[PDB]
């Protein structure tokens, strides 16, 4: 008859858990109700300091202003060009703020996905080693390049026929150093406006200047590059100014440091000679179609995780393979799997490879002119 | 660079009806019409070239 302890503890534990969770809800709404009344502030940048009390700032939204600090704003922090906060009404300076990020950078900074490293690509062991020697060594050990006393090369240009894996080599670097790959696709830059693209270029170059080991990567340049015109369409004017933004601030007077620019194109014949000189892009690095041993290497790289039997004359497939791509023999293995699912074999027979090779032969009877050497 | 192998993968052309698919297509679109069926469609497919 002593079960009243269990009943009292039941009601008290029910009420205690209810009070804990309900006062936790009331406390969350209490903090979110306390935080209601605050008022936002104005983002502006410091042009210059006028006097000890006077400060010349220009916000991004329009005109210029002259105000002063509050009490404890520590005026030596305000270097000319810092981004600060302003009141909406009183308009004086509130708090020094860190610099902007412009999340167009972030959508091409964080959005590196995973990948397999440079053992996945192959047959082009010149360029792999050579890009390593020209990039990784003057950023890991600069004294090898200072004992000689010769300035390191800055810009590297990948070029060649389409489909040689010009993208995936930089992607392998993006799975090797993993440091600050700002892979700009260089087509989603221009949107509609007047000087927005120039400001994005300034933003990228400031951000690369600060985070000292940055890798600049601009794929498919020829859209934003061009060469020059006799002044035809009006949007091409701002195109050429957007290009001359890069032409100045890649070189300027303030030289870049550790700002390594990796460049790739579909046809390098249409670039501007303003961009084609060394200094900006130092060494032209050429990739071409795989040879017999190279086709063997890529084929046996793709033929690794494919369910088949010990019958594969790789020499036959590479023998019928003639002047192909990174993706051609990938398409060979893919269509080999396709022909495997054709007639439901559940392994890949060796004749499916010959069928896929003749499918590639059907494909590349519609393509030509694969030799664009610049200059 | 629009194709190369596998930007688009399966390169598929479209043939024209050789002979028999002509009568097939005539049968398909004439399925809705009411026909007094004194018609060899194979005559018509055998005369209408290309
Ligand atoms: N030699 C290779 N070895 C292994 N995989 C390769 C090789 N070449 C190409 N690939 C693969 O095929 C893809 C082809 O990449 P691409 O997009 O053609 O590079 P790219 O510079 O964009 O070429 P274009 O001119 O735009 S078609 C790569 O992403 C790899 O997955």
């Amino acid at each position: 008859k002593l079960l009243e302890h269990k009943e009292i503890d039941g009601r008290l534990k029910e009420l205690r858990e209810q009070l804990k969770e309900l006062t936790k809800q009331y406390e969350k709404s209490e903090n979110d109700l306390k935080a209601l009344q605050s008022v936002g502030q104005i983002v502006g940048e410091v042009l210059k300091q006028l006097t000890e009390e006077k400060f010349i700032v220009k916000a991004t939204n329009g005109p210029r202003y002259v105000v002063g600090c509050r009490r404890q704003l520590d005026k030596s922090k305000l270097k000319p060009g810092t981004r600060v906060a302003l009141d909406m009404t009183t308009l004086t300076i509130m708090r020094y703020l860190p610099r902007e990020v412009d999340p167009l950078v972030y959508n091409m900074s964080h959005e590196d996905p995973g990948n397999v490293s440079y053992s996945e690509i192959g047959g082009l062991s010149e360029q792999i080693r050579e890009l390593r020697e020209v990039i990784e060594l003057p950023l890991t050990n600069p004294e090898l390049f200072q004992r000689v006393g010769i300035i390191p090369p800055k810009g590297c240009l990948l070029y060649g026929p389409p489909g040689t894996g010009k993208t995936l080599l930089a992607r392998a670097v993006a799975s090797q150093l993993d440091c600050n790959f700002l892979k700009v696709v260089s087509s989603s830059i221009v949107d509609k406006y007047i000087g927005e693209s120039a400001r994005l270029i300034r933003e990228m170059f400031n951000y690369a200047r600060d985070h000292q080991p940055c890798i600049i990567f601009m794929d498919e340049i020829d859209a934003i590059g061009g060469r020059r015109f006799s002044e035809g369409t009006s949007a091409d004017r701002e195109i050429q100014r957007t290009l001359m933004e890069l032409l100045n601030q890649m070189d300027g007077f303030d030289t870049l440091h550790r700002v390594k620019m990796i460049m790739a194109t579909n046809r390098p014949d249409t670039l501007d000679p303003a961009l084609l000189r060394p200094g900006r892009l130092d060494r032209k690095i050429h990739i071409d179609l795989p040879n017999e041993q190279a086709r063997l290497d890529i084929l046996k790289i793709h033929a690794g995780p494919i369910t088949k039997h010990g019958e594969i004359d790789y020499e036959a497939i590479v023998k019928l393979s003639d002047g192909f791509n990174g993706a051609d023999l990938r398409n060979v293995c893919t269509e080999a799997g396709m022909f495997a699912i054709r007639a439901d074999h559940d392994f890949v027979v060796q004749e499916d490879f010959m069928k896929a090779v003749r499918k590639v032969a059907d494909s590349k009877k519609l393509e030509s002119k694969l030799d664009y050497k610049p200059v | 660079a629009l194709l190369r192998s596998g930007r688009l993968d399966r390169k598929i052309e479209f043939p024209m009806p050789n002979e028999e698919a002509r009568a097939r297509i005539m049968q398909i679109h004439s399925r809705k019409m009411n026909v007094s069926p004194d018609v060899n469609y194979e005559e018509l497919a055998r005369c209408t070239d290309d």
